[PDB]
């Protein structure tokens, strides 16, 4: 048996990190080429998913079809093996996953004018492999990233960030056990924008805090995309490298 | 749950010489029936199989007929439903070879096989393989019963948890089940179950020549 | 899986049911296609594996553990099998789960004294499979994966004494400290009948035109429970003479060792 | 079943709301009064918000704490919805995209929120405990059902009372309500949801740089106004100068400036509803007995 | 690796001009006429994908570095049939959409001496049926980009006498013809979608060089050489390897890296990685020093 | 094993074990190794530079005095660190004005004090906060660091 | 026999109503002649989709019985054969039962069958005659017949009856009699004493009903 705090008076939190550090961001495109026509392999912390784009193709069935808009799904994977403790059953009829694939669906739907592929369906698959706090964050991050490999035209990035409050100040990407300590806000952002495609409070959170709160989830989240944008560009550079 | 009648949920459950008879076309609800009855020794099983088709699908471009097997405990629950859908993909296996499919185009053939009961005893100081030949019996009278056309009669047998079934008088095989046992039987539970094939196949025969009578 | 027109088909069959066999490809009747295999990649579990095959097909295998009283807990080994975008009700799932529990039994092809901990208490093994992406029955690709995951896990070590009957001390391990499970994983090979020919590692346009199959364990250098017999198509199944499943047993026999050489590398 | 609305109506509710203009003749930041009605049994509420009407239920029965809580006790809230409330709602339909996020944010708002003291539901530890259910019954929509819903679970579960028990280990008699009176269920919270839709002028001409049309922002929208709009927001606040939860799906992009507006002008209405439901249910529970006072003992 | 390859690794999942990024800008010039792959605002053209800024005379667009192939009205397209339905077929290209077939852009057995009939809309299966290949030219274009596809030649129709096979539809670019003879009397139909098919050759290509009844007959040549089929084996090994090495299939490409892999005796050695790669790479610098 | 970052931060993963109700469920949380860790001493001049104030204004003092309680050699000047058995015995000597007036309490030390007894931990906590010109008391991060951080050798308790 | 009944509540639906007796409060809707579903689709006839919702909890098998009892009582009511491929929603919410739930649902049932036939009223369907259901109840030591019995009748009861007989000819003809569901056991003098008297206070009853009908839609007509 054993005890733990969250934020020490040395401005120390429980897994060593100060008040304001991203965990290490590892990112990856054109992962599984032969299983679809985007996809990409996402690291974000301890955090592992894989990410598959299907699509625009032929709708499997006829009744399913928009002659003015492509049909987008989204269906994620929680294995039951994310977790350090297996879970036993399936988690994909679970109230909180349909909200949260309903949730990223309703952030996209605003984010690609999906005005131009039309009589199509756009499959988003997701695999969460290993889970460890802000897993909605890296979800949206996953999606941006395979969603661009497919070649589907979007109006923008839309990053995701996790948010850790203890007293007066936040914890800026949370793990599992500040994420079971405190209350987290999870933000997604559009491009390098101050608009919100996704405000998610689930717990107690102070009045006063949330306006701080946000300005360092979004600078961080400004952090997070130019990140992206290195990820692939500096890919770019080494895959060009490797055909030279 | 509010689909069926289960019960209080905070309870718990109860905590403790080759034999056949074979009948078949005595369900008016389908096209073709079969029941079949073995007992040996302390050892018995009893099922009955269903056979709904030849059946049209719709908008189906199928050259060919498709068959659908499906396994269901009629009384005593014991076998896992995972096993069950594995003893399906067995005998679906074996029945598209024996069922000629060439004759019903853009149909569809539903086989249900009900297991009732088996009894087992067991003395105190697999277990689905001996069903299996006594399921194959069942549905290949069943469906020639329906009219469906067999290329050949399937039968098989089951011999130290070694289960092979036949066509064509032993000469080929039409499915192969081994589970535990013991190595090096291979030629002799490739004997002892063509034995069982030949008997249950004669009266299989016997026992369509009989009912049509 | 694969769509093909009723010409192709038969062009298939000439291919591969001539008495010189040939693949489409051109590989012989006992050579498998090149695969890519990464192990220990998921820190969160005990063991994993990660297989990918020459045609896309990806599988993830996750090993993890927990302590169980062996006296109450029959099978010491469970597999779980899934596929993304796919339910998992469906007939093929079952059956592989239902055939994958009996290859990896905890008295048949597993050393399951590798698992005891104490007089009482045992390591309940649960071994998840994760197909992503599959054009053929991936019952071989899973086996690899979780050989490969089985021979790379490390489970917690025990601290207390190993004798609950008497003075009966509750499992404690010692913190950091672990040992590499010891085991022998079995193999699961399938194979493909077209004709007379039978072919090691059936392709998706092969398994499509062939007239029957086969499921075969391997364990401790002998074949081994389960075997099945399976129809890999269900437009072109033909009964097989008893010769072809001698044949297969043998050639299992004799080329699974070079398969479990290049695969017992650490 | 798709609903089929005339382009001329799209039009002109569109223009309408350019114009600081709408159907039901409200205001942008009000929010319909609401009208509460409580049965002659206690948990039996009505919520009324215009032509909008949801029943909610309180009901509780002795079971088992999960294993993982063996001091907790069980809590649900049911909110399936019913070709009562118009043909548009599919019998059983748990899986749509609206009935899953409303179903989300009720459960975030009072679920999650612990409105509810769950801990005060157990009898006896590991053992016996009580499970209260909220029966949202959805009689007919114009609108608003996530706002309604959280009123009539929360004014339920304030007027709900569960018959008292006496514990002495495994054996519990449940007295009835002729023997004794039944016992308030534990509030920590009221937790009150407001919907907020959004609009695009699709307008040629902005008078100025500085001033300029922005963003079409309203609150309760009725169900003409629910099928125009091209945003969805609901922020749940309370009396206690707290959020309690906030959730924005897509829709239409929005600065973090735009939904603190939303959320302080939300505020000032959480609190009118809450003390409006405390008023009803201090008059409801004064209403009771005529013969209260000639009652009592202290 | 006798009988199986294994390529191991631990402790990881896997193994390993102005820039362009998202949220950039690429010009602020409102001359400009935007293309695909950008969108504006004002004075200001941004980029919607990933990839290199393209200038055609005064039209700015952005060359994504990914995406679905795109039918261009005039390419020679292979095409499986996906469905059958009313006087139509809807046959698999690889795009974003199925491709569209009208009963009146096919040409029926007899042809000319062959009379108007009401029943073959009602028997369309008889002449393409789901599954079967065919060659196909894209006639016109739908509104959203989706491809009418026709066989009014005797060089389109139905396929037969081989094999089928695919490369990413970027490997394969238009030409004055897509049908090649190659040695080993073989013939190559490369389509622009990626879609390839090699079969024996007949007499129509040896024709072009210098039975309408049965021109939708599932039925194969009944006399096809082991030397032809071994031919196909290894013409179909050598284009795997070319677009594993990201190398644009040509028919200059396919025959000199069909002889250059006679090296290796057995054909199934082709599929090794090590090979491909260098296949590839033998044929990039065979064409460096003869360039 | 253990990864090194761009920041020069370090990441390993603690692994722990733990009993509850007859169970057994194994805990782990990635533990980063820090390289900015202070020795919070007047003396020294290589830890100030190094400290980072807080996004909301503040400046952070050094609370070892430089010139600590001096004692026959050779111990001379001295600062005192403890080990945890000594602080749940003595922490009634520790809250004594005659004695220890420089101390350093390990990281470490404080989280297993904390998890045996919390209200020793706050009293342990709350000398360190009420520094006065009389008794000073110090806390320092060692697990936060990368100089100091040990790991469980082979057969090791 | 003093029910209280409104009709045309409810906005987004073609009909509704609310029936009341004692405690037991029904709310009933009707949407109709509407688009069906492909499963549902009758060739020559109207398609009814019945459905009950209970006071507490979510809808079971209980429920299950008195849509189909329901069914028995609406489906000969209806001209189905106006609207042929055609659908009708018929929908009841129990708001409160009445009657011990866990014993009894016979009040809640009547009350159904009444809300209904309201509710199909006001949604202008068309009808082949009136109808009107009353719950009935046998006494353990008086053996008395109780024409809409308390809930605290209904506990000391031997047997317990729904009965709802078609009218026609201004309600003063007894065209059939749609449902009776006796469960208990019974003597024959006992069961025509009860429909002698039972004929009399529903004959009463619609004559009531009629007066409430012609009150409230009559200020709306010209
Ligand atoms: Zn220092």
């Amino acid at each position: 048996m054993s005890r733990l705090e969250i934020y020490s008076p040395e401005g120390l939190r429980l897994d060593g990190r100060r008040w304001n550090e991203l965990r290490r961001f590892e990112s990856s495109i054109n992962t599984h080429p032969h299983a679809a026509d985007g996809s990409s392999y996402m690291e974000q912390g301890n955090n592992k998913i894989i990410t598959l784009v299907k699509g625009p193709k032929e709708p499997r069935l006829k009744s399913q079809m928009d002659t003015s808009k492509a049909l987008l799904n989204v269906s994620v994977n929680i294995t039951k093996f994310s977790k350090f403790e297996r879970s036993k059953s399936s988690h994909k009829n679970e109230r909180r996953v349909l909200e949260i694939q309903t949730s990223l669906v309703r952030m996209f739907e605003k984010n690609v004018m999906l005005n131009i592929y039309p009589r199509t369906v756009i499959d988003i698959e997701i695999h969460v492999l290993e889970q460890d706090g802000g897993i909605m964050g890296s979800l949206i991050n996953g999606i941006t990233l395979a969603l661009i490999d497919a070649g589907i035209s979007m109006f923008d990035y839309i990053s995701g960030i996790s948010v850790g409050l203890y007293d007066t100040t936040p914890l800026l990407d949370t793990n599992s056990l500040e994420e079971n300590a405190m209350s987290t806000v999870t933000l997604g952002v559009v491009g390098k924008s101050e608009k919100l495609s996704l405000l998610l409070v689930e717990d107690k959170i102070p009045l006063d805090r949330l306006e701080n709160v946000l300005a360092i989830g979004i600078a961080g989240a400004h952090r997070v995309r130019d990140l992206m944008d290195e990820e692939l560009r500096k890919h770019a550079q080494k895959r060009v490298s490797n055909a030279s | 749950d509010r689909r069926r009648l289960l019960g209080p949920a905070a309870a718990k459950p109860m905590a403790f010489e080759q034999e056949l008879s074979l009948h078949t076309g005595f369900i008016e609800n389908c096209n073709g029936s079969a029941l079949v009855e073995a007992r040996s020794l302390g050892h018995q099983t009893s099922l009955i199989s269903a056979v709904y088709g030849p059946r049209s699908i719709r908008g189906s471009f199928t050259s060919q007929g498709t068959i659908s097997i499906q396994l269901k405990n009629g009384l005593l629950e014991k076998y896992n439903t995972n096993e069950l859908k594995e003893v399906s993909s067995f005998l679906m296996g074996i029945f598209n070879s024996v069922v000629n499919l060439s004759r019903y185009p853009k149909s569809g053939i539903d086989i249900f096989v009900y297991l009732t009961y088996d009894k087992d005893l067991t003395n105190n100081p697999s277990q689905i393989s001996s069903l299996i030949p006594h399921c194959i019996t069942s549905i290949t009278l069943a469906l020639a019963d329906a009219g469906i056309e067999l290329v050949d009669m399937a039968g098989a047998g089951e011999a130290n948890g070694t289960v092979v079934s036949f066509i064509k008088n032993g000469e080929e095989i039409v499915g192969f089940w081994k589970d535990d046992g013991d190595d090096e039987d291979l030629l002799e539970c490739l004997d002892r179950c063509k034995e069982q094939y030949n008997r249950y196949r004669d009266l299989m025969i016997s026992c369509l020549m009989n009912q049509e009578t | 899986h694969m769509s093909l027109s009723v010409a192709e088909k038969s062009y298939l069959y000439d291919s591969l049911a001539s008495t010189p066999s040939i693949r489409p490809d051109g590989r012989l009747p006992h050579q498998f296609r090149p695969i890519e295999i990464f192990t220990d990649f998921l820190p969160s579990s005990n063991g994993s594996s990660r297989i990918i095959a020459s045609d896309g097909s990806e599988c993830i295998v996750s090993i993890k553990s927990k302590v169980v009283d062996h006296h109450v807990e029959n099978e010491l080994l469970q597999v779980d099998v899934d596929i993304a975008g796919q339910r998992d009700d469906a007939l093929v799932v079952e059956t592989i789960t239902s055939l994958l529990n009996k290859v990896l039994k905890s008295g048949s092809g597993v050393d399951s004294s590798k698992l005891q901990l104490t007089k009482k208490y045992s390591f309940k093994i649960f071994v998840d499979v994760l197909v992503i992406s599959s054009h053929s029955h991936p019952i071989s690709l899973i086996s690899f994966a979780i050989y490969s995951a089985l021979n790379s896990t490390y489970l917690p070590k025990l601290i207390s004494a190993f004798d609950d009957l008497e003075v009966e001390e509750l499992p404690t391990f010692h913190d950091y400290d672990m040992v590499k499970l010891d085991i022998n994983p079995p193999l699961v090979f399938i194979l493909a009948v077209v004709g007379n020919n039978m072919l090691l590692d059936p392709a998706a346009n092969e398994s499509e035109v062939a007239n029957n199959g086969l499921i075969i364990s391997w364990s401790n250098g002998k074949i081994t429970s389960p075997i099945r017999s399976v129809a890999l198509n269900d437009s072109n199944v033909k009964s097989f003479k008893p010769h072809l499943l001698k044949q297969g047993l043998a050639m299992v026999e004799k080329y699974a060792p070079d398969v479990v050489r290049s695969l017992e590398n650490l | 079943k798709d609903i089929e609305i005339s382009a001329s109506e799209s039009k002109f509710i569109l223009e309408a709301l350019r114009q600081n203009y709408r159907l039901d003749g409200r205001s942008f930041d009000q929010f319909r009064d609401v009208e509460i009605t409580f049965g002659k049994e206690f948990g039996d509420v009505s919520v009324k918000m215009g032509n909008t009407k949801v029943h909610c239920r309180i009901s509780c029965q002795i079971a088992q704490p999960y294993e993982d809580r063996p001091f907790e006790g069980l809590f649900v809230i049911s909110t399936e919805i019913s070709p009562m409330a118009g043909s548009q709602f599919e019998n059983g339909n748990i899986t749509g995209e609206d009935e899953v996020l409303c179903s989300r944010i009720i459960e975030k708002s009072v679920r999650r929120s612990g409105a509810l003291d769950v801990e005060g539901l157990c009898i006896v530890a590991g053992s016996k405990c009580w499970a209260v259910r909220a029966d949202v019954h959805f009689l007919d929509c114009d609108g608003g059902f996530i706002d309604a819903s959280c009123i009539a679970v929360m004014a339920g579960l304030m007027h709900f009372k569960k018959p008292d028990i006496t514990v002495h280990g495994e054996q519990i008699i449940v007295h009835p309500v002729n023997e004794r009176e039944p016992v308030p269920l534990g509030i920590l919270h009221i937790p009150i949801c407001v919907t907020f839709s959004f609009f695009n002028p699709q307008d040629t001409e902005e008078n100025i740089k500085g001033e300029t049309n922005s963003e079409i922002s309203i609150i309760d929208a009725t169900l003409k106004e629910e099928l125009l709009r091209d945003g969805v927001l609901t922020v749940t606040l309370n009396k206690n100068r707290e959020v309690v939860q906030v959730s924005k799906a897509g829709g239409l992009p929005m600065d973090a400036l735009t939904l603190m507006k939303c959320c302080h002008e939300a505020y000032s209405i959480i609190e009118k509803i809450t003390d409006q439901i405390l008023q009803l249910l201090k008059e409801d529970s004064e209403k009771r007995n005529k013969y209260a006072a000639m009652l009592t003992s202290e | 690796s006798e009988v199986i390859t294994i390529t191991k690794r631990n402790g990881a999942f896997q193994n390993s001009s102005q820039i362009v990024t998202p949220g950039e800008l690429v010009t602020d010039d409102p001359i400009w006429m935007r293309g695909h792959g950008t969108y504006f605002l004002d004075n200001m053209t941004y980029s919607s994908v990933a990839g290199t800024v393209s200038r055609v005379n005064r039209l700015l667009s952005v060359i994504p570095l990914k995406g679905r192939y795109a039918p261009e009205t005039g390419d020679h397209v292979v095409g499986r049939i996906a469905e059958v339905g009313n006087k139509r077929w809807k046959v698999d290209i690889g795009g974003k959409q199925h491709a569209v077939l009208m009963l009146g852009s096919v040409n029926l057995p007899g042809g000319i001496l062959r009379r108007k009939s009401e029943s073959d809309e009602l028997q369309m299966r008889s002449f393409l049926k789901e599954g079967d290949l065919l060659n196909a030219e894209v006639q016109s274009l739908f509104q959203d980009g989706s491809a009418s596809l026709h066989t009014r030649s005797l060089k389109y129709g139905k396929l037969r006498n081989g094999m089928f096979c695919q490369v990413p539809s970027s490997l394969i670019v238009r030409a004055k013809n897509h049908t090649h003879n190659l040695p080993g009397n073989i013939t190559v139909v490369l389509g622009v979608n990626g879609y390839i098919w090699l079969r024996k050759t007949s007499q129509m290509d040896l024709a072009r060089d210098t039975s309408s009844w049965q021109i939708y007959s599932d039925e194969n040549d009944p006399s096809i050489s082991n030397n032809i089929r071994q031919a196909i084996c290894r013409y179909a090994n050598v284009i795997k390897a070319l677009a594993f090495c990201e190398i644009g299939i040509t028919q200059q490409r396919i025959v000199s890296a069909y002889e250059a892999s006679m090296v290796y005796s057995n054909v199934g050695e082709l599929i090794e990685k090590n090979v491909m790669e260098s296949i590839g790479s033998d044929i990039l610098t065979a064409e460096k020093m003869r360039g | 094993r253990r990864k090194r970052l761009a920041d020069g931060l370090s990441v390993t993963q603690k692994v722990f074990v733990r009993s509850r109700n007859g169970g057994a469920t194994k805990i782990v949380r990635e533990h980063y190794l820090r390289s900015d860790i202070p020795c919070l001493s007047r003396s020294c001049t290589k830890c100030p530079q190094i400290v980072v104030p807080d996004a909301q204004n503040e400046l952070p003092k050094f609370i070892l005095s430089d010139s600590p309680l001096e004692l026959s050699a050779p111990i001379g000047k001295h600062y005192v660190v403890l080990d945890t058995n000594v602080v749940l015995q003595a922490i009634d000597l520790l809250e004594n004005p005659n004695c220890f007036f420089d101390v350093i309490v390990p990281q470490i030390v404080l989280d297993e004090v904390r998890n045996k007894s919390y209200p020793v931990y706050t009293r342990l906590r709350t000398l360190c906060r009420d520094s006065d010109d009389h008794k000073r008391f110090i806390v320092f991060h060692n697990e936060f660091s990368e100089h100091t951080f040990v790991e469980r050798l082979p057969n090791e308790t | 026999m003093s029910v209280q009944a409104e009709i045309g509540i409810l906005d987004h639906v073609d009909g509704s109503s609310e029936f009341v007796s004692q405690d037991t409060k029904v709310i009933c809707s009707v949407t109709g002649p509407i688009e069906p579903k492909a499963r549902q689709e009758l060739p020559t006839q109207l398609a009814l989709e019945i459905i009950v919702r209970p006071a507490k909890g979510v809808a079971t098998t209980r429920e299950k019985v008195l849509e189909d009892k329901l069914r028995a009582v609406l489906t000969p009511l209806i001209t189905r054969h106006c609207y042929p491929r055609q659908l009708c929603q018929i929908t009841c919410q129990i708001l409160e039962s009445g009657e011990d739930e866990a014993e009894f649902s016979l009040r809640e049932l009547s009350c159904c069958i009444n809300a209904a036939f309201l509710a199909l009223v006001d949604a202008g369907i068309a009808l082949n005659s009136m109808c009107a259901s009353i719950p009935i109840a046998i006494i353990k030591d008086t053996s008395d017949i109780i024409v809409d019995p308390t809930a605290e009748q209904l506990k000391i009861s031997l047997s317990v009856h729904t009965l709802a007989l078609e009218f026609v000819n201004g309600g003063k003809v007894v065209k059939n009699v749609l449902l009776l569901d006796s469960n208990g056991d019974f003597n024959e003098d006992q069961l025509f004493s009860l429909l002698e008297l039972g004929e009399q206070k529903c004959q009463e009853l619609v004559t009531n009903i009629r007066r409430i009908i012609q009150d409230n839609i009559s200020p709306r007509l010209v």
